[PDB]
RNA sequence: UUCUCCUAAGAAGCUA
RNA sequence: ACUAGCUUCUUAGGAGAA
């Protein structure tokens, strides 16, 4: 029977299947040692296995792990998606059964380690030898030296049972008096907010063979790698504090004699507790900047609002702006009726016909925007494999090392469409257009100044949409505050241009569709692959169930190119002001403020781009996990196991930054795994040896990986594989293509789904209803949209550009060339 | 015979929306629950018999 | 110059809901602790006199705000006056379980501390 | 206001529904 | 005066 | 009645050519 070892030797490595000295003498006196001539069917690696590379069909060890430590009966699992998280959440009780026993096995390891510092032994504490009740074994290849100064090497072990820390919440039970959960939860005085003590208390608790330094707060790190390692042990520390003490700090300051309160800091979860440092009691005759930030600043609402309590939803409210609750609820798009009997009287809409309406403005009661903020209950805290992730880090930074930031000056943003709301505390004087008019360009420098040494909380209200859906979501939208976007642009405007401007790239953000652009991103992510397949997936509520530690990741990359304009401190200050608007904020539904669990705002500044980093992340992710968990005798090629084992090296062994490997390994993905990523779409083509044999990711690769590190099951109803290349990639930003002729050689046409241009020409969310001329070049662009359509081999299909034109006809860009010429090159 | 009912439904409740329905939020919700239930439908014996309902909550009032 | 406007009005608006903040309860929980910081999310669930609770359903009404007077936040609120999320008064009487499906779902219950 | 309503009466006209007209016929 | 290109304003469509 | 990207239509400005 197959079981899951932790394996590194001369010849093969990586955390994966594989089908199998009197220094006993100088361990029994720790009880976290089995009696050696007793055990258990199950170690805990392979829980950490089962639980890191879930599947279907071959979970059957996760199973009879849960099924034998009173975690869920056998009449648990005939339920269909039992594993799902969105769906059927009651399974992550069914994990945190198991949360108690490893935290067991943790302080047993801590025991172990003392032991091998008191006997003065050195050697590996790998995870197949830990019992999962809590007991090592298997000492043969322990080194003794001097009594009193041998040290054990817990890197690989730690980092490898890292994510069942948060997935099974393993430190549950430091919420209870005397650590034991039949004791009632600790009564944390509600004015503690530091927690530092406790934090390095369960530090040493539990990881304290750990070698590398952690700071409780993160301000105290050294650089992006330190933030990430400390950011990633406070996500576990803390799940046990009370939620209610984490958020903005406030305090009493005197503003010319009626006092007012303002934050004066931010207790994150993850960059511990980060204090302001421009900040005075005293404050008599202020600008307008510092009255701004005082507005946006969350601190003066809620300590105004009447304190709420909100059943709806499991998520933490704070309070409530408004003495009663707004109920905003989603009409239905309005009904062109004359393009529908225009369709109909040209045979469409027939019985059994391919093309069927299908994308409709669809409805929604004064329980939207509520119900639908409440996804965010599929956010989890989650500790990642900090070695993989700080490798991945790098890998991820070489992925963007083509382009180019930096801090921008005020004077050279470019800031489009100022008509629009600018967050909460702001929209009831105007848009954006006047806060961009009235702050001169040293009051924006001084906001951006005072956001590189500070903290400013924003609230980031929750508005609903009012755009066609195939399906029955709201589909809320997170306008942020004009004071976070405008410190956001100043920040990032020069690498996301950057970005949106660039060709051949990875990240296709800018790179149009139109002028044969399609074509060009097409064979760009060909790239002589050998072997080659296509590969896509969506990411099920990318925008509720992205962890922190990953969004904390991608504005820690999209940061590093201030590598001269940036300090340490100026660069941490601008990704706590990252945490405090954009990842853990408090958002407004209605009149109600709550506070967002852990969900990335889709209103940020930076989200397609955030977005795509955390994309690039999971991929390169699943191609180390997949790498990781192969077995290295069998790999053919020998440079393949040489990359596998200096990538366990670097993973489990170094601790600094191995750039040599690191762009060896970026040369191999990019050579062998070429991705094309627009913001949550990616289509790679990959080798199709390479995924067979497991050198690269796959469908089950990047299931398990957002099983265990993104905490949501992936279904194979949004993702694909593409065999052949011919036929281009299945959907990408809902875009189907095809090989078609055009000009003599056959290129790539994206055609969207034939429904989804039929129901932007019939329904109409409150446009055409007020004059005739916005129609025509509504239909002009729905035909620059729909025409594609023509070329494609089903007849019914081809018809909707064809309606569309002679509805453009009767106008009262006819000629069906001004929507061809949008696909030649030029 | 579905796109019919389809947007027949959905004029429908535009003019309810406009009938100052969604004052009336234990109203407006059934009005709402079976328009989005009739826009997935994919039977017609189960579009028309919400649809009749949707009409019945209509002419309820004198509009 | 408009945004003397805007800063006049922001002004004004910082000033007139700030009045409903002090009733001597964060003077008592600020200098009760080291460097007088205090995060929010325990201001308003020390301060606020006001409550308002919004019950989804009569399943998760009896359970919270069961009667006249529940605590919360380790306080006692009285609830002075119940809507039914259309600006119409509920009588404390009219919620039952067998009088459940005849009003709307989220309930907003407001109350003041004891 | 009024054109919502015909042109709802009218594509219920051209529904032709035997419920449907039950329906208009109990209504009007 | 005509044509082409690049910017400023408004409106619209699609994508994430 | 958010952020970013692309693409249209209509008014103006600046350049190159005829
Ligand atoms: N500001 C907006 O108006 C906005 N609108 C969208 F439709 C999408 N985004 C961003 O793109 C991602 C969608 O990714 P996407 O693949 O479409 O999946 P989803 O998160 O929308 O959920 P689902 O797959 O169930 O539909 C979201 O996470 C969000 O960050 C937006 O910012
Ligand atoms: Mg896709
Ligand atoms: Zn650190
Ligand atoms: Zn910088």
């Amino acid at each position: 029977v197959y079981r899951a070892f932790d394996i590194y030797n001369d010849k093969v490595a990586g955390f994966a299947k594989f089908l199998k000295e009197t220094i006993y003498n100088l361990l029994k006196d720790c009880p976290a040692v089995a009696k050696h001539d007793r055990l258990t069917k199950y170690t805990m690696a392979d829980l950490v296995y089962a639980l890191r590379h879930f599947d279907e069909g071959n979970c059957d060890t996760l199973k009879e792990i849960l099924v034998t430590y009173n975690c869920c009966d056998d009449d648990y699992f005939n339920k269909k998606d039992w594993y799902d998280f969105v769906e059927n959440p009651d399974i992550l009780r069914v994990y945190a059964n198991l949360g108690e026993r490893v935290r067991q096995a943790l302080l047993k390891t801590v025991q172990f380690c003392d032991a091998m510092r008191n006997a003065g032994i050195v050697g590996v504490l790998t995870l197949d030898n830990q019992d999962l009740n809590g007991n090592w074994y298997d000492f043969g290849d322990f080194i003794q030296t001097t009594p009193g100064s041998g040290v054990p090497v817990v890197d690989s072990y730690y980092s490898l049972l890292m994510p069942i820390l948060t997935l099974t919440r393993a430190l549950t039970a430091e919420s209870h008096v005397d650590t034991d959960l039949t004791k009632p939860y600790i009564k944390w005085d509600l004015l503690k907010y530091d927690f530092t003590e406790e934090r390095l208390k369960l530090f040493d608790r539990y990881f304290k063979y750990w070698d590398q330094t952690y700071h409780p707060n993160c301000v105290n790190c050294l650089d992006d790698r330190c933030i990430l390692h400390c950011a990633n042990f406070n996500v576990l520390f803390s799940t046990v504090f009370p939620p209610t003490s984490f958020g903005p700090l406030v305090r009493k300051i005197f503003v010319d004699g009626v006092p007012f309160v303002v934050s004066t800091g931010y207790h994150f979860r993850e960059l511990g507790v980060v204090h302001n440092q421009d900040v005075n009691l005293h404050s008599s005759r202020l600008s307008f900047k510092e009255l701004l930030v005082y507005a946006a600043d969350p601190a003066m609402h809620a300590a105004s609002g009447n304190l709420l309590l909100d059943k709806r939803t499991t998520c933490f409210s704070v309070a409530a702006l408004t003495n009663n609750v707004a109920f905003q609820t989603v009409k239905p798009g309005n009904f062109n009726k004359d393009f529908y009997d225009f369709a109909v009287s040209k045979g469409f809409f027939k019985e059994g016909s391919s093309v069927e309406l299908k994308h409709f403005f669809f409805a929604q009661d004064g329980n939207a925007a509520i119900s639908d903020y409440d996804y965010y209950r599929y956010n989890l805290p989650t500790m990642c494999d900090i070695r993989q992730l700080l490798f991945v880090v790098e890998v991820v930074d070489k992925y963007f090392d083509c382009y180019d930031g930096g801090c921008i000056n005020a004077n050279q943003v470019i800031v489009n469409n100022l008509d629009k709301s600018a967050g909460f505390p702001f929209n009831k004087w105007g848009k954006a257009r006047l806060y961009y008019d009235s702050m001169s360009y040293e009051d924006q420098d001084a906001l951006f100044a005072y956001t590189k040494r500070n903290v400013i909380p924003t609230i980031t209200q929750m508005n609903l949409k009012y755009a066609i859906s195939a399906k029955n979501r709201a589909r809320t939208v997170a306008g942020v505050s004009i004071c976070s976007t405008m410190t956001n642009r100043q920040f990032h405007q020069k690498l996301l241009k950057s970005i949106a401007a660039t060709r051949g790239a990875t990240v296709v953000i800018g790179t149009s569709k139109f002028y044969g652009g399609w074509h060009n991103m097409l064979k760009t992510v060909y790239s002589d692959v050998e072997n080659p397949h296509l590969m896509g997936w969506d990411y099920p509520k990318c925008d509720r169930a992205m962890p922190n530690m990953l969004r904390i990741m991608a504005s820690l990359v999209l940061a590093r190119k201030h590598t001269t304009c940036c300090s340490l401190s100026h660069r941490f200050y601008r990704l706590a002001n990252e945490c405090a608007q954009v990842l853990s904020e408090m958002v407004m539904c209605g009149g109600s403020l709550y506070v967002k669990p852990g969900g990335t705002s889709s209103g940020d500044a930076t989200t397609a781009y955030a977005n795509s980093v955390f994309n690039i992340c999971q991929a390169v992710t699943a191609n180390v996990n997949a790498l990781l968990s192969t077995d290295g005798n069998k790999i053919a090629d020998k440079y393949v196991r040489n990359l596998q084992h200096r990538l366990y090296e670097c993973l489990y062994r170094n601790r600094d930054v191995d750039t040599d490997f690191v762009n060896e390994f970026y040369a191999y993905l990019r050579k062998h795994f070429s991705m094309m990523i627009l913001s949550d779409d990616a289509v790679v083509c990959f080798n199709s040896t390479y995924a067979s044999q497991g050198l690269v990711a796959s469908i089950k690769n990047f299931k398990s990986v957002l099983y265990y590190q993104n905490n949501v099951f992936m279904s194979e109803a949004k993702c694909w594989t593409e065999t052949d290349l011919t036929k281009g990639p299945h959907e990408f930003c809902s875009q189907h293509t095809m090989l078609v002729k055009q000009g003599d050689d056959y290129v790539y046409l994206p055609y969207p789904d034939p429904s989804r241009i039929l129901g932007a020409g019939c329904f109409v969310d409150d446009i055409v209803k007020t004059d005739g001329t916005l129609m025509i070049e509504r239909f002009v662009s729905l035909a620059i949209d729909a025409y594609p359509l023509t070329k494609h081999p089903n007849q019914e299909y081809a018809d909707v550009f064809h309606l569309y034109l002679q509805y453009i006809r009767k106008l009262h860009y006819w000629e069906p060339e001004f929507y061809e010429a949008m696909y030649t090159p030029h | 015979k579905m796109s019919d009912v389809k947007c027949t439904s959905v004029v429908l409740l535009s003019v309810l929306q406009q009938l100052r329905v969604e004052s009336s939020s234990k109203l407006w919700a059934q009005c709402v629950q079976l328009h989005n239930d009739i826009l997935l439908a994919k039977d017609t014996t189960e579009a028309f018999e919400k649809m009749v309902s949707l009409l019945s909550v209509l002419l309820s009032m004198q509009g | 110059d408009k945004r003397a406007k805007v800063t006049s009005a922001m002004q004004t608006m910082l000033f007139t809901m700030l009045r409903k903040l002090d009733n001597d309860a964060l003077n008592n929980i600020i200098n009760n602790a080291r460097d007088g910081c205090v995060p929010l999310n325990i201001i308003p669930l020390t301060t606020a006199a006001k409550l308002m609770v919004v019950i989804p359903d009569y399943n998760t009404y009896k359970n919270t705000c069961d009667g006249t007077t529940f605590t919360y936040a380790s306080a006692l609120w009285e609830i002075q006056q119940v809507v039914d999320a259309d600006s119409k008064i509920v009588q404390l009487s009219e919620i039952s379980m067998d009088n459940s499906p005849n009003l709307a779902w989220p309930l907003i219950v407001t109350a003041l501390r004891a | 206001t009024s054109a919502m309503q015909t042109m709802l009466f009218t594509m219920l006209r051209k529904l032709d529904n035997d419920a449907l007209n039950n329906i208009i016929n109990n209504a009007r």
